[PDB]
């Protein structure tokens, strides 16, 4: 259903920060 | 490329059958109501669009 959504050029963008910075962020933050 | 097939229009491109159908069946519009299979009405060709 995302790339017939995505072919009527409802295009979406992806984020900036990947999934696993993220986690890279949370795992900085439990650390601390 | 653009395409006509039995009289409906449109443009894209085209991939060979993956699907099964129907003995009858040539039309092959999914949940979004948009064309994306389509039967040669000349020769048993489905084809993906």
């Amino acid at each position: 259903l995302i790339c017939a959504q995505k072919f009527n050029g409802l295009t979406v963008l992806p984020p900036l920060l990947t999934d696993e910075m993220i986690a890279q962020y949370t795992s900085a933050l439990l650390a601390g | 490329v653009n395409f006509n097939f039995n009289g409906l229009t449109g443009t894209g491109v085209l991939t060979e059958s993956n699907k099964k159908f129907l003995p009858f069946q040539q039309f092959g519009r999914d949940i979004a109501d948009t064309t994306d299979a389509v039967r040669d009405p000349q020769t048993l060709e489905i084809l993906d669009i």
